[PDB]
């Protein structure tokens, strides 16, 4: 939003192209985390079941 | 870099620590010679470490 293609919607992944950390095992956890947001995911449920 | 003295000194090479290194370079897939100083910098910036 406020941008030239304003109102246009795409999915977001973690970044691909020369992420320049060759899978740090702190750091490949906390990103796989995020993209698959299962703790979010687990509220959901949670406050389902 | 190809016809350069630094290419000269790894085939003069008699130390063992310096020998094994050439039989490296010279069975490396692709070639890693390249045309100019500043080329061969160019492939470390896109190399991705």
């Amino acid at each position: 939003l406020e941008g030239n293609f304003k109102g246009l919607c795409k999915q977001i992944d973690h970044f691909p192209e020369d992420a320049d950390y060759e899978a740090d095992t702190a750091e490949y956890f906390l990103r796989a985390v995020r993209a698959s947001s299962i703790f979010p995911i687990l509220s959901v449920i949670l406050l389902f079941m | 870099l190809d016809s350069g003295s630094t290419k000269e000194f790894f085939r003069r090479s008699k130390i063992a620590v310096f020998d094994k290194m050439w039989t490296y370079m010279r069975s490396a897939e692709p070639s890693v010679f390249v045309r100019t100083t500043a080329e061969g910098v160019a492939r470390v910036r896109k190399s991705k470490g």
